[PDB]
RNA sequence: UGCUCGC
DNA sequence: ATTTTAGTATATGTGCTGCCGTTGCGAGCACGGTGTTTCGTCCTTTCCAC
DNA sequence: GTGGAAAGGACGAAACACCGTGCTCGCAACGGCAGCACATATACTAAAAT
């Protein structure tokens, strides 16, 4: 799939902004293991979520 | 392949248990679905569909 | 637009060509001027011009600190020497401008003074940039090193008498390599010791409230009437755009510029030998109506010929005597022969047929559809034409040159029937 | 202007490709390397090497 | 963000480069062992006050203040003066092995 | 360093084609650089201690140095200029004489400097500066795409 | 070793 | 004798100059191979005299 | 047409080290995980004043 994977872009998951690395990149910095990734994400639940 | 020039390569094993194994484990009805997803790869292509 | 106002006159005056300098300041404002600082010495260069403005700075007005004017002080000079001290008294009281010269040469650059109606023009010698200088802190880090010298040798309470004889160290004054020579004088060191073998000379300072200022701001005037037509300043245009922009120093190759630069006859030679086809008042037209009818009638008549009242090039013209067919390889002769064959053709008749041609000339048909190509079009059901109609008005404008061209054509249709044996 | 925009683009894609290829060769290479050691053993266990 | 300049004669091409690695402007090339602040450099080649150097860099408010920590860098050293500038250069000139 | 202009490399109005005649230029002033260089230690080895004979250049200017050099740069394609300290390879390629099309179209042909051994992929672009000077369809099919 | 190619 | 300051002592924590990688397989071709700088032995060819 | 002696040109050959002289460049191709130097911060401990 690294080879059937494009590398697209404007893939923002629906916030249109924060850029984040998707893709080979993204299966490389997650296979490696790395302490410090480029464009973390955190995702966080409210308890007043209206 | 697409046959627009590719060369292709032909091994021919030396060996009956070699021989054995390649039409057991390689053989093309034994192999008719890829193990990533199980989905079958070896199916109608163009000019058949149609 | 029309100068409805403001004619105003410009004068020239020499009486300060060589006496009038422009000081700037880069780091004053023109606000605050230098007028009201008291002013002690200028030091200035005849040659290499560079001055060194000495002035005076006060010291009991509350913008000056009294404590690190006596640390400088102490800093750049001695104790009590005072033989040769950067500052008269314990103070720092005396500020030391230089000069930055910014072109070699300033003949382009003049002072304007205006007055009702008039504006007076005067050439400068030089041009300098005056920055405040800091000199005495490179004294200051002299004595600074002699002092810790003195303290080396004053290690010791009572120095005994050294046994330092100086040993003779004369060097060789070794042959330098021209590679080095050229170092050397290059070099900062050098250059500026030149600067410096110039002696200085002293000038006192006038100021603006002076009265001297008002006597000899005068002389950027000049003694002349109103109306005076100046002898020189009467080029033309032409003439000054010539002096302000100083010059350097296929068969088209040449320009129509580098045509016309040609004599008339050449003019003539190429352009019949780049169109091959054109009729009299297009080359009229073409080398200028400044031209004589006449002389371009003789050029023409001696590399053309009249067919149907147009001018041909004629065949020895495109085809020197070394040149050979490109296509078959054939001696320009045959080209020759074939080409006037086809204008004698043209002549009899405006259609031309190329089977024709190509039988009785003999010739392939690469050679024949160049030469027809060169004077005729391609017309369906009816051959090759004729590419430029029939000009009467120039026949019956000339009926000598008619008649001298009919004779020779008479001639080249003997020739021919001789050759070809038509 | 709407041809060049356009071979703009096709020279983008053929770019991308190029670097996608050598890219996941690489990531695949090391992948294989690291994961070629496990194996299926007969209590249902799956085991490394050692 | 730095800029570079490879100046390039007939003899000699040398790639110059300046950097604001720590808010203050340094430059780099390769005769020298180490950067050194540009107001330094300035100060060597024959423009000593520190008022023409900022009206060469500019004048607007922005300007002066992102020049300001260069300034008070130079300030913060003892370099005042051209010979003093030139000597602190030398300091980090290395012989081309002897 | 406040809006972010940062000028581009690949903007080819910054772009400078060097012809076989600069190249040639540069070699044959190294070459005759060279060659002067040995005719001085020649002269200096000689004169000073070999006889009443007079020294004379002609009896050792070596014909075979210029030649021999240009030969080289030409044949191999790799050119070293010390006195300028350029070391370039693949300078002179074999003319391909497969068609009349393919030797018209090598000749036209442009090297980049980037010469391609990584995947850089910021020249490797088609840039809008190429408009009327560059063909944007025109280039080899595969690693060296965008940079020939 | 270099380089042009073939997918 | 006890609380406050000085030192030292190691550990830790942010750099900055190192070493290591960069798809695959295929097919052609051109060029150049380590040499060269000066010393000497050998062989040959041709300045005048016969 | 000939010859005894002379020079010089070419091909082995040995000392030294790919560059005539000692100089001399640019550029990093881009991350990225080890690091080792420094540096330096802080606290623990012990000597000194009250
Ligand atoms: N310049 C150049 N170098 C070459 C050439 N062939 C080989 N090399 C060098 O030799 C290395 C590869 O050697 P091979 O090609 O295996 O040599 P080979 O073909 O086994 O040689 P043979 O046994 O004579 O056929 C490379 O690192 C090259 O630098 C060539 O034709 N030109
Ligand atoms: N560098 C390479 N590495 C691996 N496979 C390659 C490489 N170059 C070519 N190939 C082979 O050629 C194929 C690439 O063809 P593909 O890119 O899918 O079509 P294409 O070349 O874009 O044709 P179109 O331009 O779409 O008509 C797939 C691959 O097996
Ligand atoms: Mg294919």
């Amino acid at each position: 799939p690294g080879t059937q994977m494009t590398l697209k872009t404007f893939h923002f998951a629906g916030v249109a902004s924060m850029n984040i690395t998707l893709g080979v990149p993204r299966i490389k910095e997650i296979i490696n293991a790395s302490k410090a990734i480029s464009t973390p994400i955190i995702t966080a639940q409210l308890d007043k979520d209206d | 392949a697409d046959f627009d020039g590719d060369e292709m390569n032909l091994h021919l094993p030396q060996t009956e248990e070699a021989k054995a194994e390649a039409l057991v484990l390689m053989g093309t009805k034994a192999n008719l679905v890829t193990p990533r997803n199980g989905e079958p790869l070896i199916a109608a292509i163009q000019d058949f569909l149609t | 637009d029309d100068p409805v106002v403001q004619e105003i006159d410009v004068y020239l005056a020499k009486s300060l060509a060589e006496k009038l300098y422009l000081f700037q300041y880069p780091v004053r404002p023109a606000s605050m001027t230098y007028d009201d600082i008291p002013h002690l010495s200028a030091k200035i260069k005849p040659k290499q011009q560079k001055v060194e403005l000495e002035m005076a700075i006060d010291t009991l007005n509350p913008n000056y600190c009294r404590s690190k004017g006596e640390q400088i002080a102490l800093n750049v000079d001695g104790a009590c020497a005072d033989e040769t001290s950067t500052y008269s008294s314990k103070l720092m009281d005396k500020q030391t401008f230089c000069s930055s010269q910014t072109t070699s040469n300033t003949s382009r650059y003049a002072a304007a003074l205006y007055r009702q109606g008039e504006l007076h023009l005067t050439p400068l010698h030089g041009i300098l940039q005056l920055r405040p200088s800091f000199s005495y802190l490179d004294k200051a880090d002299a004595k600074h090193r002699e002092r810790e010298a003195a303290n080396e040798a004053g290690d010791s309470s009572q120095d005994e008498a050294e046994d330092d004889v100086k040993q003779i160290t004369v060097r060789f004054s070794r042959p330098e390599s021209e590679q080095a020579r050229q170092r050397r004088v290059q070099s900062y060191e050098f250059l500026q010791k030149k600067h410096a073998e110039e002696p200085w000379v002293h000038l006192h300072y006038y100021g603006l409230r002076d009265s001297r200022s008002e006597h000899e701001r005068q002389y950027l005037l000049c003694p002349g009437s109103s109306g005076v037509e100046n002898t020189e300043l009467v080029k033309s245009p032409s003439e000054y755009l010539m002096m302000l922009m100083p010059p350097s120093q296929p068969s088209n190759v040449l320009s129509m510029a580098q045509l016309r630069t040609l004599p008339l006859a050449d003019q003539i030679k190429i352009l019949m030998k780049n169109v091959k086809v054109m009729p009299f008042a297009n080359l009229m037209s073409l080398l200028g109506p400044s031209i004589d009818s006449v002389a371009v009638l003789r050029g023409i008549q001696k590399v053309a010929m009249l067919v149907q009242g147009n001018w041909v090039v004629k065949s020895d013209i495109l085809y020197p005597k070394d040149s050979s067919s490109p296509h078959s390889g054939v001696p320009a002769e045959v080209l020759c022969r074939g080409r006037d064959f086809v204008m004698w053709k043209f002549t009899q008749s405006r259609w031309v047929v190329r089977k024709e041609v190509a039988t009785v000339t003999k010739l392939c048909a690469e050679d024949v559809k160049d030469f027809l190509e060169h004077m005729a079009v391609v017309r369906i059901n009816k051959g090759w034409e004729f590419i430029l109609p029939y000009d009467g008005e120039f026949i019956k404008k000339h009926p000598d040159v008619v008649q001298r061209q009919h004779m020779l054509w008479t001639g080249i249709q003997a020739k021919l029937e001789k050759v070809y044996n038509l | 202007t709407e041809f060049f925009f356009h071979t703009m683009a096709g020279r983008e894609g053929l770019v991308d490709t190029a670097v996608k290829t050598a890219e996941t060769g690489y990531m695949q290479r090391r992948l294989v390397k690291s994961l070629e050691d496990l194996c299926s053993q007969y209590d249902l266990t799956v085991r490394s090497s050692t | 963000v730095g800029a570079s300049v490879t100046s390039s004669t007939h003899e000699k091409k040398s790639r110059t480069n300046m950097a604001v690695k720590q808010g203050r402007f340094y430059l780099r090339h390769n005769t020298l062992s180490e950067d050194i602040p540009i107001v330094i450099i300035f100060k060597a080649m024959g423009v000593e006050s520190d008022q023409e150097i900022v009206q060469m860099i500019g004048t607007e408010e922005h300007v002066m203040a992102a020049f300001g920590p260069s300034l008070e860098e130079c300030q913060k050293a003892q370099i005042f003066t051209q010979m003093q500038a030139l000597k602190y250069i030398g300091n980090k000139v290395r012989r081309q092995r002897m | 360093q406040g809006d972010n202009k940062v000028d581009d490399r690949d903007y080819y109005g910054n772009k400078r084609l060097e012809l076989a005649g600069q190249l040639l230029s540069l070699l044959f002033e190294d070459l005759f650089k060279k060659f002067n260089s040995e005719m001085k230690k020649i002269a200096d080895q000689v004169i000073p201690k070999q006889r009443a004979a007079q020294f004379d250049v002609v009896k050792h200017m070596r014909q075979d140095q210029i030649t021999n050099g240009m030969v080289n740069a030409i044949s191999t394609g790799n050119w070293s200029l010390k006195r300028f300290k350029m070391d370039r390879q693949g300078v002179t390629q074999v003319l391909s004489r497969l068609s009349y099309i393919s030797a018209l179209g090598m000749m036209t042909r442009i090297s980049s400097q980037f010469e391609k051994t990584r995947k850089v992929s910021g020249p490797r672009s088609l840039q809008p500066s190429q408009w009327g000077m560059l063909c944007p369809s025109d280039t080899p099919e595969g690693e060296a795409c965008g940079l020939v």
